[PDB]
RNA sequence: CCAGUUGACACAAAAUAGACUACGAAAGUGGCUUUAACAUAUCUGAACACACAAUAGCUAAGACCCAAACUGGGAUUAGAUACCCCACUAUGCUUAGCCCUAAACCUCAACAGUUCAACAAAACUGCUCGCCAGAACACUACGAGCCACAGCUUAAAACUCAAAGGAC
């Protein structure tokens, strides 16, 4: 009863949600910064649906990443979305922050169904060095 | 860049239920052992503070094992009054 | 499983490094870790936001968005509901983890003895 | 802890691994979708 | 400690007595009473809405006074409404409300604030924090916002009758100073869109 | 995935090594000694580890 | 010429195994392949000697994702030359030379063997190299020696002390 293991695309993918191929359904960035969130609905052939990001909505500062700020972002993407033709898309999240959890709850308020939480976050397998420590 | 794309880290999601799958990708992902490895990339570990906090893990780890091994062999002990001598 | 750990200390015959240097004695203790509680979380979430959607779409009259403010109340009671729940289940039953004054009898009842 | 091999046995099967993933005898990031059929050999606490 | 640990306060309930039940009766008899306020009077005129009302209107401990002054300026709308109906004009039943339930509940629709506002600092900066609020903190905060608009006391010409019945009849058509420091108190929520996590309760 | 199995000396395999990553047609590929070579080591399952062999004095504290 | 998919894609290192004690006289060393291999089937034996030896700093050899002392500013206190942020010079590096330091601390010396003052790792039996038997002065001056010139190894002297010091 549907298999959560990894989708392989070969012959053949006999799941379909209203007309709608698992390799072909447009994807969803949703980037959950720390302190920032953002949301980036871009098609399979590098098209716009809803970029609707934080500083659109008015503020520039720290209220960027949060949580009602963030769920409303994500429900004017996810009416922006439908206004166009979406309602199915691949999450694919980016970073760790508030705007993980809550613009996906935000995207389903609107309308938009998530098929699948994909997160390609940067693991530097001790690659970059990241920033030095710091104090308080 | 060079593997394949959509394959890995999917989570399929059903039933309107995100919260499930979102579960079951934290579940995943700390079982696989890199959500703190990115936690602690958020910004440099020194290499003395990186012995110290793996020692610590190690000695914190081999102090929960025992206490769950120790748990399990003495929940039998959850009466009340068995004898009521005393 | 339980792993190794002979030479992981800084003994006499252990003629290895000390990989494991404990700040504190391995001596498992009569008490159990605390579990957390209370955390700044502020619920109603999406009824927030959808009650704001309703007042962005109309201005503030409680006559306009009433189909979007009566399941915002009724959230709202639902949450103090949950949080009078969760303090009466604190005192009757824990979820997750147990009560530590259960281990803690238990263990008064069969301390220790590294001491011999 | 989860495996349960020997020293000995785990490091020669990770040595074995990690010479597949470098000379490009198995996808290092993720798992051979060719070779899928096998049994429940490690106890896969995620999916339970 | 002023209130003795013994005596306790009565139950004044007494329409349900006209037809388990014997024992709670039993457990009521059986406990030190006491005597009845007269400021409290739990009789058929205790409303609930117009107690509270009085109870705040309530200067110096002189509660009968504030009662005299709710009936008066209830007496004085119904004259107004006579006025624009029977008084003065000819009996026009079909254009005319004299019933004020109608006006307590257009109070009630559209003067309850369901935002509250709590300076809750995080370091060392306040901050605004919208938090919900239950059916009965809102039922209070509307009844005070009204009271306090009522009693103004800052006109230097209105007198306290005057006052609040001018003001109930510029509240009652969905407008007046309650409704507008409700879309005040909306607005200035809505700002607050990313400013709702720091409550420590 | 081709596999040729030779009998080449000691100090040749950093050169082919070199050789085929010079070569173009060539993915990649690290000449590893002849696997069924390595005698093991006859193992016999894992052993009873015992518990801690005295880590700490004796003292009422 | 900034944020998000894809295409030619880092002279630094490898994550889960790292929940393993593995190898070295010490620091130290874990993604794979290799050129060689770790003396002692009697032990200790030089800081008049031989080999060296974390990082640290320097002269050239190129610059890097990132950081980069001092630096410029932003809010900041009477004051910040610091605690939050952006960029950077030498630098974290190798390709060629160094100086020769450490909390080099597991502060428990090597060899064969047995069942306590307090913290700690319970006591030792026989043998051996080095060191000490007051504190600041003293990781110092004076000597001696060093590719090192504000440096490094041993290293004091007069005065003050009623003390310095470790454990609970
Ligand atoms: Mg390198
Ligand atoms: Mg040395
Ligand atoms: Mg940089
Ligand atoms: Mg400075
Ligand atoms: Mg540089
Ligand atoms: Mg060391
Ligand atoms: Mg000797
Ligand atoms: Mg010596
Ligand atoms: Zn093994």
């Amino acid at each position: 009863k549907f298999s959560i293991y990894p989708p392989i695309p070969g012959e053949e993918s006999s799941l379909r949600w209203a007309g709608k191929k698992f390799e072909e359904i447009p994807i969803a960035h949703i980037k959950a910064s720390h302190n920032n969130t953002q949301i980036q609905v871009v098609s399979a052939s590098n098209e716009p649906l809803a970029f609707a990001s934080c500083g659109t909505e008015g503020f520039r500062n720290a209220k960027k990443g949060t949580g009602i700020a963030a769920q409303t972002a994500g429900i004017a993407a996810a009416a922006r979305a439908k206004q166009k033709g979406v309602i199915h898309i691949r999450v694919v999240v980016k970073g760790l922050g508030p705007g993980r959890l809550s613009a996906m709850h935000g995207l389903i308020m609107g309308g938009l169904e998530v098929i699948s939480i994909t997160d390609n976050t940067p693991i530097p397998h001790n690659g970059c060095r990241p920033r030095k420590a710091r104090k308080l | 860049a060079k593997h394949l794309k959509f394959i890995a880290r999917t989570v399929m999601v059903q039933e309107g239920n995100v919260e499930s799958a979102y579960r079951t990708l934290n579940r995943i992902l700390t079982m696989d052992g890199l959500i703190e490895d990115i936690k602690h990339r958020r910004y440099y570990e020194k290499p003395c503070c990186r012995r110290q906090r793996e020692s610590y893990e190690r000695c914190r780890r081999i102090y929960n094992m025992e206490m769950a091994r120790k748990i399990n062999f003495l929940m039998r002990k959850n009466r009340a009054d068995p004898w009521q001598g005393c | 499983a339980t792993p190794s750990l002979r030479g992981r200390l800084a003994r006499f015959g252990n003629p290895r490094k000390p990989v494991l240097k404990p700040n504190k004695p391995l001596i498992l203790a009569n008490r159990v870790g605390e579990r957390r509680r209370e955390k700044g979380e502020a619920t109603c979430i999406t009824e927030m936001s959808v009650m704001m959607a309703c007042w962005k779409q109309n201005e503030f009259r409680d006559d306009a968005c009433r189909k979007e403010i009566q399941g915002f109340l009724d959230c709202a009671a639902r949450a103090q509901e949950a949080r009078k729940m969760r303090s009466i289940q604190e005192t009757l039953g824990e979820s997750g983890s147990l009560l530590p004054n259960k281990l803690n009898k238990l263990l008064q009842r069969f301390p220790n003895k590294p001491y011999l | 802890h989860i495996t349960g091999l020997c020293g000995k046995k785990q490091k020669e099967i990770t040595k074995a691994i990690k010479r597949a993933q470098i000379m490009g005898f198995m996808p290092v990031t993720y798992k051979d979708p060719a070779y899928l059929k096998d049994p429940k050999v490690c106890n896969i606490r995620y999916r339970e | 400690s002023r209130y003795s640990p013994e005596f306790k306060d009565p139950l004044i309930d007494k329409e349900y007595y006209r037809k388990e039940e014997k024992y709670v009766r039993e457990l009521k008899k059986t406990q030190l009473i006491k005597a009845a306020p007269a400021g409290k009077t739990s009789s058929v005129f205790e409303d609930p809405v117009i107690s509270k009302f009085t109870n705040m209107m309530m200067i110096g401990g002189n509660k009968v006074l504030a009662r005299s002054l709710m009936i008066q300026t209830l007496e004085a709308v119904k004259r107004k409404q006579f006025e624009k109906y029977h008084a003065a004009s000819a009996e026009e039943q079909a254009t005319i409300e004299r019933n004020p339930y109608t006006i307590f509940h257009q109070a009630l629709k559209n003067c309850e604030p369901m935002i509250g506002l709590v300076p809750i600092l995080k370091g060392g900066r306040f901050y605004q924090v919208p938090v919900p609020l239950p059916d009965r903190r809102r039922r209070f905060l509307a009844m005070k916002w009204m009271i306090t608009e009522c009693r103004d006391k800052k006109h230097q010409r209105t007198l306290m009758p005057e006052k609040l019945s001018h003001k109930l009849l510029e509240a009652f058509h969905n407008q007046g100073p309650v409704i507008k420091r409700k879309h005040d108190l909306h607005k200035m929520a809505e700002a607050n869109r990313a400013l709702a996590h720091y409550r420590w309760w | 995935y081709f596999l040729v199995d030779f009998y080449a000396p000691t100090a040749a395999v950093e050169s082919m090594v070199e050789h085929l990553s010079r070569d173009i047609d060539v993915i990649r590929g690290n000449i590893v000694k002849h696997p069924l070579t390595q005698e093991l080591k006859e193992c016999e399952g894992i052993v009873p580890v015992p518990l801690a062999e005295k880590l700490y004095s004796t003292k009422k504290r």
